[PDB]
């Protein structure tokens, strides 16, 4: 493979390289919402962040050495999460607000969910305290698409092949902190607080799908047709 | 079938 | 301020080994749970009574007394499911295929699929405890990972808690080191069983959104300690 | 209110 036979800069300059960009909602300060509306904004840009979150996935090390039907399912596990962790990075410099897009910037008091919100505020929160580095983010980031479906016959091939992966990130998350001059110590207690930081986007995960869920028998809210596939699959 | 499935194989 | 900070790494593993909870039993009955009644029943049950020494437990983890008592409930009400499932992979390492909810009482996946949604909830606790094997985990490990998730689930819904977390990572890292892995060897080790939590806490949900369709249904009793973790949650 | 609360004292 190629993922294995990067260095650690090497894999931070591929997947910053492979950086999606930051899209606009179609809010309008000008035009009255309501709370479907507004989630409506939510779901709308989602669907086409999907489209970018494809190909960012494509050019992410060792992704595209997997099978297409290996490569559907981690994406439609890890959709939302990676989606979640993109908001909460740029909401860093943001105290108590959550930049969904740079037209687009909501507080909690504007809980259509109010917790989904406060959990995402604090973990944006999280972020600015630890100072998380954009080389830490698209290191998390990538390792949450390989983690977050890996637990669902020679598949095992592969299986190991993503633990080969992502143990190559973790030595390159670990090669930053100390090019950061950060000490041993300090180095094994960052990297285990940024992966602490991965159970809650699990769980804040979670909790959105169940809303994405309710949305659709609610009938009210537009939910584009991957969207629906995307939740589909997540209740198999 | 899956839209993912497509726009993966492009 | 805190005791837990001036605890040594190896003082910190006495402590959460000499705390671990004990292995409770099921009912005596030799019938094979098939039912969704009579499975749920079981563990429920076993799940009821296992609480009971959690909350014991809990109190003996390092920095948990610290905290304010809401703080405790919390955190409990937050991360109980995960503390019972991975105590669940955990004993039932030694036993591939199946799953050990008690000694008197083991799960394979056939019996999962007399109940709608479980066989997915069986399949995902199988693969932690294979995955679990594969990495040799330690004993040691396991009750630094179990007071990682009493501690971490919670936290955000305070300086404190993410002081006793990085105790808990130098534990992690002086076991492993302990166990001669090279520096390299010790921080793989470290998120590979981080990353395990993540898993864990997927589970976990997936369990709450089972549990609270039982209470909808309304055949399976819950005992009210069961019924107010569970509206903790929703 | 909670069982949790009782529980959790000693
Ligand atoms: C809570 N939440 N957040 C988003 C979202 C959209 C775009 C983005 O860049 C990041 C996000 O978290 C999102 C998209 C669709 C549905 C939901 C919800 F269902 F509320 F969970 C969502
Ligand atoms: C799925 N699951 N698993 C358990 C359980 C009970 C005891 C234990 O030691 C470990 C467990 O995972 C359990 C207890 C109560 C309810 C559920 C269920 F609802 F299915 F999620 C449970």
């Amino acid at each position: 493979s190629l993922a294995l036979s990067l260095t650690a800069d090497q894999m931070v300059s591929a997947l910053l390289d492979a950086e999606p960009p930051i899209l606009y909602s179609e809010y309008d300060p000008t035009r009255p919402f309501s709370e479907a509306s507004m989630m409506g904004l939510l779901t709308n840009l989602a669907d086409r962040e999907l489209v970018h979150m494809i190909n960012w996935a494509k050019r992410v090390p060792g992704f595209v050495d997997l099978t297409l039907h290996d490569q559907v399912h981690l994406l439609e596990c890890a959709w939302l999460e990676i989606l979640m962790i993109g908001l909460v990075w740029r909401s860093m410099e943001h105290p108590g607000k959550l930049l969904f897009a740079p037209n687009l910037l909501l507080d909690r008091n504007q809980g259509k969910m109010v917790e989904i919100f406060d959990m995402l505020l604090a973990t944006s929160s999280r972020f600015r305290m630890m100072n998380l580095q954009g080389e830490e983010f698209v290191c998390l980031k990538s390792i949450i698409l390989l983690n977050s479906g890996v637990y669902t016959l020679k598949s095992l091939e592969e299986k190991d092949h993503i633990h080969r992966v992502l143990d190559k990130i973790t030595d390159t998350l670990i090669h930053l902190m100390a090019k950061a001059g950060l000490t041993l110590q300090q180095q094994h207690q960052r990297l285990a607080q940024l992966l602490l930081i991965l159970s809650h986007i699990r769980h804040m995960s979670n909790k959105g799908m169940e809303h994405l869920y309710s949305m659709k028998c609610k009938n009210v809210v537009p939910l584009s047709d991957l969207l629906l596939e995307m939740l589909d699959a997540h209740r198999l | 079938h899956k839209i993912l499935h497509r726009l993966l194989q492009d």
